[PDB]
């Protein structure tokens, strides 16, 4: 049972957003259905629409002419269409399974930002250790001036996970985000081992593997 | 046309706590209610469905209560791992589908103070080559989740170029934050010392870096 959303990270105002949820672990049979719920960052969940075995379509009255939902048990997908996108629609969009009714399992959700601003890839700078060496050293990467969210950071291709902490991004008045990811390692380990951050900004189709030397 | 939830509640460790969704004849009265929990940074999880029923694997510290235009979720043996946002859900005969409650943020009151760890990075050699300088002050593992961040240049208060994030709940119920001092390369070289001053619960932790 794995649900998966996919869509554009950035949508311009008044344009159309189209999500598609590819599913696993069932099929629109029985009395089962798949739903769409959104959540603005740090805010409450809002049920949007859902479709059942009947292809019975239910929509939110708050979103009158904007919502169409459709299924395709063939390629096992479920597609929702929202017209006339507004910045108030910026949210994480979840596709969930519904089984009188109840929401059983939730997907990871896709982040969608409705903005008139342009995509911008980040500049990645190393956060080098003097911190006149203590028993541990903090090293990291500064993911600077990007838009929109999100950004993912791993260390050493995911093989280094112990001392990792990626911090939530800051939003400057420029409209550009910046975040820092740092790993705390034993200062004994700064020559034994190389350290590279794997930054991925999918909205700009940019991946950067930056090593942090010294 | 109503679905009211208290935005914040709190209970004592090891005790009981109630989260209530109030409505009318169109929502909870006459239609089933579901409950969902959302831990920080993760997807919601089904708590209670069919008003009273819990699926498998769910803790039996949780339960739902029906009575007219009011639905309630109860949590016995409250523990710190229960701090999360809790939502109710029910259909309404006034609109076409499901309504979510506003959500209730649950706080557990027995947690001890943790003082923040402060890590201050000077600007990189790469960024100075681009004539810019971003000082990075990372604030981790503090409770409760309120800090004041001030910056100093040669001991004197900095009045511009500072941006600090809101505190964010992390894995272990503690909080994290970061603050950035954005300068040019010349401003960075104009002083001998820069300090990140983190005031948590009245005490201050200052870390200093130098261009030299």
């Amino acid at each position: 049972v794995t649900l998966k959303e996919s869509g554009p990270a950035l949508v311009k105002p008044t344009q159309t957003l189209t999500l598609t949820c590819t599913f696993s672990g069932f099929s629109l049979s029985t009395g089962m259905g798949v739903g769409w719920i959104r959540q603005p960052p740090g805010k409450a969940l809002e049920w949007l629409a859902s479709i059942y075995w009947d292809d019975d379509k239910y929509y939110s009255t708050s979103l009158k002419s904007r919502l169409t939902i459709s299924k395709d048990t063939s390629k096992n997908q479920v597609v929702l269409t929202m017209t006339n996108m507004d910045p108030v629609d910026t949210a994480t969009y979840y596709c969930a399974r519904v089984r009188t009714d109840r929401i059983d399992y939730w997907g990871q959700g896709v982040l969608v930002t409705v903005s008139s601003a342009s995509t911008k890839g980040p500049s990645v700078f190393p956060l080098a250790p003097r911190s006149t060496s203590e028993s541990t050293a903090a090293l990291g990467c500064l993911v600077k001036d990007y838009f929109p969210e999100p950004v993912t950071v791993s260390w050493n291709s995911g093989s280094l996970t112990s001392g990792v902490h990626t911090f939530p991004a800051v939003l400057q008045s420029s409209g550009l985000y910046s975040l820092s990811s740092v790993v705390t390692v034993p200062s004994s380990s700064l020559g034994t081992q190389t350290y590279v951050c794997n930054v991925n900004h999918k909205p700009s189709n940019t991946k950067v593997d930056k090593r942090v030397e010294i | 046309s109503v679905l009211t939830q208290p935005p914040s509640v709190s209970g004592a460790p090891g005790q009981r706590v109630t989260i209530s969704c109030t409505g009318s004849s169109s929502n909870i009265g006459g239609y089933y209610v579901s409950w969902y929990q959302q831990l920080p940074g993760t997807t919601p999880k089904l708590l209670i469905y069919q008003d009273n029923k819990r699926p498998s694997g769910v803790s039996d510290r949780f339960s739902g209560s029906k009575s007219g235009t009011s639905a309630s979720l109860t949590i016995t043996g409250l523990q710190t791992e229960d701090e999360a946002d809790y939502y109710c859900l029910s259909y309404d005969t006034s609109f076409s589908g499901w309504r979510f409650g506003g959500g209730t943020r649950l706080t557990v009151l027995g947690q001890p103070k943790a003082s923040p760890t402060v890590t201050l990075f000077p600007p990189s050699s790469e960024e100075l080559q681009a004539n810019k300088a971003t000082l990075v002050c990372l604030i981790s593992d503090f409770y409760p989740g309120v800090v004041k961040v001030a910056w100093k240049a040669d001991g004197s208060a900095v009045n511009a170029g500072v941006e600090t994030t809101t505190p964010s709940k992390q894995s272990n119920n503690k909080y994290a934050a970061s603050s950035y001092l954005s300068l040019t390369s010349d401003q960075w070289k104009s002083h001998k010392s820069y300090s990140c001053q983190v005031t948590h619960e009245g005490s201050t932790v200052e870390k200093t870096v130098a261009p030299a």
